[PDB]
């Protein structure tokens, strides 16, 4: 999962 | 051997700074120093009063350092007191609620959020009494405020940003000034971050990487006559802090001094100060991981990087003598078990025999590994690195060999059959290069004429891979059992329950052995044949669920179920997830629950031992036979031991590796990663604390200059957190009593969402405190600190309204309210917005991209959708990945309507917006909040207002962490939006209008930007 | 209300989106409890519903519960002081294990509303010694004194208040598909929640649907 | 078995004809088996340069709006990852153009 | 804990226990918990009523009979003193109560 | 009433379970909420019932009326002067001395 | 509000004791006193050594104190 | 449900  | 010094004060010729968590305090006359203060915890600010004598003091606790107080410290007679009992939330990026300064009167004023909804909300506060009364400034979100000639000076974001060097995004420390007794400018806006600063004469001192460098600067109480003071290159410049006369500065460990006169550096002498005990002893299960059950009822388990051979009981322990980084244990013989041992060259293989002694460690490098194992038969291993290979490793010589290589993801999930002859495993892939999802399909690898077979189809996720103990049969689980599930909230299905058990027979023309398909009508008894076995492919009658596992015994068949459940929790406090062992009879086909409450769980070689942990983190072990025999696995009989310098180096290294490792840009990886090394390691050894190293290491992960690189988890301390008791109110001292100043409430039906003194049908706000479980509060008796002392407790609190009213009721005492806030805060602007349009515009207010955005965003969603306009404020938005799943709701273009016989129109689509959207964002939403806006403006569904945001859209996925638990991040995934690149990042996005809020807007109670936005809105309504 | 004596009906509400069948009725046939269907604009996407109480005496409307989600299956405790219902306001998003997207499964649970201002939860266990309940009915503004019951969200169809405990009947998630084309019944099960013990144990299972004395 | 067999068939079908540039996804219904069979082949199908939508013969049903949400996603970014391939930015989004097929027996 | 003792069951299902010289009227969970409203040196807490309890409270002059209602609040405490006390009960309803004392008196 | 039962067990643990169904017992926990206390009042508290203690209970009544009367006040003005439990140790066990007999422990 | 200083030890100028369970130093000289050692438990005693640059210290563990180590 |  690409959390920003 | 010296110390790390840092953060100082100066006043005078006394200098007081922070050295092992503690603060201390030097005479450049005498040059004699002493440690002032300790045993608080870990100090990283230290603040001297105007007269020099007291000091305001900030202290972290909690194992991550995650709360935070302010303390006092009266150096006449040693007197030291915690003054506010807020337990501020912090993180090493955002170290909130500390000294904003010292106002004309010399009272201290407090930057702190923890009575606001957002942690940016550090609003400035005075401090009275002690602690005893807070009284407000209203000048918004600061976190330096000076004074000059009677003018305020507000630093906005002006802390340090270590962790991200040549930073430029919207949240860039800027400095503004008062003008005219309420009317405020902003004043220093560079194009970078400007932090720390400080007034020494007429001019403000602060610093800034412009150059490419941290560097001392000022300029005039008009932010012109800009100046550049030094000219550093070993390491940036921090913490500034003046007297009047000369600042005072820490870098690369050692305290300087710069007189603005002079304009002289000189760097103070200090010497060793503190060398603590080197050796230090850890509890086993605070760092335990990697647990599994051996031959003779054993155990295995990593800790804090080293590895052990134990029974159950943790009575006979053995250590396996290997040195630092440990990264996987596992059973290879009887008497053997192989390891994975890690340096900052690589992973290894490694095999030892807690029997006889022999530790031959293996060099060949495996790279990166994630995953290992070994066959029942100790000859080879198999190994996952994150180059994505599955390899085999003989157990004998040490020659890896690949098998295949997937250009997805990592080769994690595999299964040796127990006669060692096939190996089946997820393969992950793609039908493109830029397909939107990653399929998985199952590979077998025959160990004799050395050929990968398929075992499924590639259209989905097929897993769990795990061969029968004859080896005649492979088992293995799949996502292919479509179904849909109905929300009840939202008009949307999801695949909820759509995985099922699927078996495929090694042996053309055998049936699927759980059909029970009497041996007198089959002629079973062929030969292996692996070739189109997806064809043979056949299911087991199982209800459809969530299974993790499937294990197949002789005459039943074990599964791993997982209920379906929310992941609030799981993404905020990484909370594991909880299963059941279940059974399955092939011939009663009946199931039932063999172990519930379970958070992991692994599984003997000779498939008669189970170890497993469950919800309350114990481990415990039992035999499959009978499961009801189960017994507690202890590991923390025997202390733990290791080297605070030996682990420091290797943390550091870790870090300094992962940071290579996982950069998005492997190039600029190269030259950064070699160029910051040396530089940053000379600093390990003057660290004696956690605390140390971390300094030293988001130092290092600064020199990126990314956004992303996050520090956290670790054990910084053995306080206990600090604790605040809350109940949902604002208190002020009015006289000797305290009044409930305010009553925060959201939707009065929701949980948790109002002042728990509402349950008793009254209102609190106006009231007064008289007593809180007997002890009276007042003016001289702290309420926050008694409501600290009843936290996660229900209280007797006597109250007092108008006339002769008084209550006597049992409250419950909080933990912490902020959502409560949170909540209040949004139905505030929803109300506010529906009486300014006369009821013609919605609101909708998305916290983050994560979780609790998805919750938030549809909680109001749903009421708000159908206005004539629509407000999605986004503003203090904190990222996360569900901005593209927002925008494809707010996407949808209302087509049409149902007309029913009875009720209203029903407009197609459900999830479409009426009318015209308009959207709001600030400096503080970052992240997929910067996606969002970009995107919110790129699709044109609407104008966007405010101020240009954060500015960091390269995303992380840790999966690695350090011995101690410490959890870092590294900016692995770039985002490029098309026709703009990765503009974005280290810049944010620039709202169509921009809406300032300045200290004054603050200072009138207005909100220029929701007020902009309706009136805005209101226009465009007209047509 | 019809009048079973006169037959004499009279209305007491009516709502424009869709009709009132979820209501239930006080054991002291005084108060009226019902899921009110409504609309905040006369093309709104969703149907929001709201719990409101109609009292005998003095003939009036009060709302139970606020008009921001979906709320129902209000009932009422033997004595009659404290009002029971269900909603779907525990969001929480639930993944999809296929398609990236994200679902409300299970973001049902059960709250409560003392008829009585100044009584607190009952299920709360608040000792009577530290209490001064015994006031006197009062529905006004009773939504801010509403509370929640202890109980992992889930799918909730009925609450049922009884004397030391609280039955509620539960729907495990599953597929549509076997109720959209064979208009299969959908699968529940009775579940008891002991107020002092707070633990939670099957009474029975594989019920399709299920119906209560009064 | 038939339905799933033929199309399969029109998606191989399609595959070899575009010389693997076109993909292909067929809805039943509007029911709880057209948003099954939807998601079923558009996630392996909705990355080619150009997509077919064949709704013939559907059923009706309700949850068209849903379909069309998703086919409504233009791909306006990607992510660049250290390793593994680009993530297209919606993810549910079709990554080129898109052609349907209907006939008189899809209502 | 670390310095509880005297230990006591009231009614309602109440528990009454004295710590560091402290007394508390709290339910089995602890989680309502209420202090008796007294100086320091708090020897004695006995059950003397619904929601009343008889307390011996200790001072440098010696040991005195006291008396708390946890329901109202009325906390009137005696004077009368009692010598060194080591041993305190009360009758089942309310009337009076025994004492022993260092001087080998029971009263 | 004869009803419930509070009970300690080897463990340290208090329980308590009706006398009915002793089968339902449930653990009494009391470190819930913090026990709150002043080390300056708590120490001259401590120091007046050891001064106390040493003179009610020494073997010869006379030889205690003096030297109590006589070391009192010296040994008190020290109390404010003590920060630790240690501190305190120190003054009371000088002012147990003042007896000048043997078995004036502390433990 | 002073402390009770107890069990020192002297060196030329230079005199150590104890304060508060911990070890501080004092020097007559200058007049100024500073805690060169805490957080190791109770201590009771210091002695200097014959060069007066190291420190000897017995320090108290245990709830009781019913436990000590050099 | 409004089915078509
Ligand atoms: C073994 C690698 C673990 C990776 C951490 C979580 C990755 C999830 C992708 C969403
Ligand atoms: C009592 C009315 C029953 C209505 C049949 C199903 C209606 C569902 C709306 C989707």
């Amino acid at each position: 999962r690409v959390r920003k | 051997m010296p110390n790390l010094l840092l953060n100082p004060d100066i006043h005078g010729d006394r200098i007081i700074f922070v050295c092992c968590d503690d603060l201390w305090e030097h005479d450049l006359k005498s040059g004699s120093t002493r440690k002032i203060v300790s045993n608080l915890g870990v100090i990283n600010n230290a603040r001297f009063f105007p007269d020099g004598r007291k000091i305001a003091i900030r202290v972290m606790r909690g194992s991550s350092l995650n709360t935070a107080d302010l303390y006092f410290y009266n150096g006449e007679n040693g007197e030291i007191k915690r003054i506010t009992y807020f337990s501020g939330k912090s993180t090493g990026r955002r170290m909130f609620t500390d000294v904003a300064g010292f106002d004309p009167d010399g009272n201290l004023i407090i930057s702190t959020d923890a009575m606001q909804p957002f942690s940016s909300m550090t609003c400035l506060y005075r401090v009275e009494n002690d602690g005893i009364n807070f009284v407000p400034l209203n000048l918004g979100p600061a976190t330096h405020i000076l004074f000059a000639d009677g003018r305020r000076v507000i630093g906005r974001n002006t802390f340090e940003l270590p962790h991200w060097k040549g930073y430029r995004g919207g949240t860039r420390g800027k400095i503004w000034i008062e003008v005219n007794s309420g009317a405020f400018k902003k004043i220093v806006d560079m194009s970078t971050h400007v932090s720390s600063p400080v007034i020494v004469g007429h001019r403000i001192y602060f610093i800034t990487d412009i150059d490419g460098f941290g560097q001392i600067y000022s300029t005039d109480l008009d932010g012109k006559d800009l100046r550049k003071h030094t000219s550093f290159t070993d390491y940036y410049p921090r913490h500034l802090n003046t007297d009047g006369r000369r600042i005072l500065f820490s870098k690369g460990g050692s305290i300087y001094i710069f007189n603005p006169d002079t304009e002289k550096i000189e760097k103070i002498e200090i010497g060793d100060l503190e060398s603590p005990e080197d050796r230090i002893i850890s509890i086993p299960s605070k760092f335990a991981e990697d647990f599994s059950p051996l031959d003779g009822d054993l155990i295995a388990f990593v800790s804090r990087g080293q590895a052990f051979i134990q029974d159950v009981s943790g009575t006979y322990v053995l250590k396996v003598p290997e040195p630092l980084r440990i990264r996987y244990v596992r059973r290879g013989g009887d008497t053997k078990v192989a390891f994975i041992h890690g340096t900052r060259e690589g992973d290894f293989l490694g095999i030892y025999d807690y029997r006889t002694g022999k530790a031959e460690k293996f060099e060949e490098n495996l790279g990166n590994v994630f995953a290992m194992g070994v066959d029942r038969n100790g000859k080879f291993a198999v190994v996952a690195n994150d180059r994505f290979e599955i390899m085999t490793v003989d157990l004998e010589t040490g020659k890896p060999t690949v098998i295949e290589r997937s250009r997805e993801a990592m080769i994690t999930d595999f299964t040796i059959s127990d006669n060692s002859r096939f190996i089946a495993y997820g393969f992950p892939l793609k039908h493109g290069e830029t397909d939107g999802y990653v399929m998985q399909a199952i590979h077998v690898y025959d160990m004799e004429g050395r050929k990968i077979f398929a075992a499924t189809t590639e259209n989905s996720h097929d897993y769990a891979p795990a061969f029968d103990a004859d080896s005649k049969n492979l088992y293995y689980l799949s996502y292919r059992s479509l179904d849909p599930s109905p929300d009840r909230v939202v008009l949307n299905f999801s695949f909820e329950v759509v995985s099922k058990p699927f078996v495929i027979p090694l042996i053309p023309g055998s049936p699927n052995p759980t059909k029970l398909v009497p041996r007198s009508m089959t002629s079973e008894a062929g030969e292996y044949d692996l070739n189109d076995m997806y064809k043979r492919s056949s299911p087991i009658n199982v209800d459809p669920g969530d299974y993790r596992m499937i294990i197949p015994l002789e005459s039943s068949i074990l599964i791993y179920s997982v209920p379906v459940h929310g992941e609030f929790a799981a993404y905020y406090q990484g909370a594991p997830e909880k299963g059941v062992l279940l059974k399955y009879d092939v011939k009663t086909r009946k199931v039932t629950e063999v172990k519930n409450n379970l958070t992991d769980l692994r599984l003997s070689a000779d498939r008669k031992t189970v170890m497993v942990r469950k919800d309350d983190g114990k481990i415990y072990t039992f035999p499959l036979e009978k499961p009801e025999d189960e017994r507690t696995v202890e590991t923390d009989k025997r202390p733990l031991v290791s080297s605070i310098h030996e682990e420091f180096l290797q943390m550091y290294d870790e870090a300094w590796k992962l940071a290579r490792d996982n950069y998005w840009n492997e190039a600029v990886a190269k030259e950064i990663s070699e160029r910051i090394y040396e530089k940053y390691r000379n600093l390990v050894p003057l660290c004696k604390t956690r605390y140390d190293l971390s300094n030293v290491i988001v130092e290092m992960q600064g020199e990126y200059r990314t956004s992303h690189s996050y520090e956290m988890g670790g054990t910084f301390t053995d306080k206990d957190p600090f604790r605040s008791g809350r109940i949902a109110c604002d208190f002020k001292l009015d006289g000797d009593h305290y009044v409930v100043a305010k009553a925060y409430a959201g939707d009065y039906s929701n949980e948790g969402e109002k002042s728990p003194i509402f349950e008793y049908g009254i209102d609190p706000t106006g009231y007064l405190i008289e007593d809180i479980d007997g002890e009276t509060v007042g003016a001289g008796s702290n309420i926050y600190r008694v409501l600290s002392e009843k936290a996660g407790t229900s209280a007797r609190i006597r109250l007092s309204g108008k006339g002769g009213d008084k209550r006597d009721l049992m409250i419950d005492i909080l933990d912490d309210d902020r959502f409560i806030r949170y909540r209040s805060w949004v139905e505030a602007n929803r109300r506010y917005v529906h009486e300014r349009s006369k009821g013609t515009i919605g609101y909708i207010h998305i916290p983050d991209m994560g979780m609790m955005g998805l919750n938030e965003f549809y909680r109001l969603f749903i009421n708000e959708s159908s206005y004539q306009g629509l407000i999605v404020d986004v503003r203090f938005n904190g990222g996360g990945f569900v901005s593209q799943l927002i925008i494809e709701k707010l996407m949808n273009k209302r087509i049409g309507y149902d007309n029913p016989r009875r009720g209203t129109l029903s407009p197609y689509p459900t999830n479409s917006v009426r009318g015209k959207i308009i959207a709001i964002t600030n400096e503080y939403a970052g992240s997929d909040g910067d996606i969002f806006s970009f995107s919110f403006k790129k699709l044109g569904l609407g104008k966007l207002i405010g101020t240009r945001t954060w500015g960091g859209v390269v995303g992380i996925t840790p999966k690695r962490r350090l011995i101690d638990g410490t959890v870092l991040t590294q900016p692995e995934f770039a985002f490029w939006f098309r026709d703009a690149g990765f503009g974005v990042e280290n810049y944010g996005v620039d709202p169509d209008v921009e809406i300032e809020y300045a200290p004054h807007d603050y200072l009138s109670g207005k909100d220029p930007q929701i007020d902009y936005a309706i009136d805005a809105l209101i226009e465009e309504l007209r047509n």
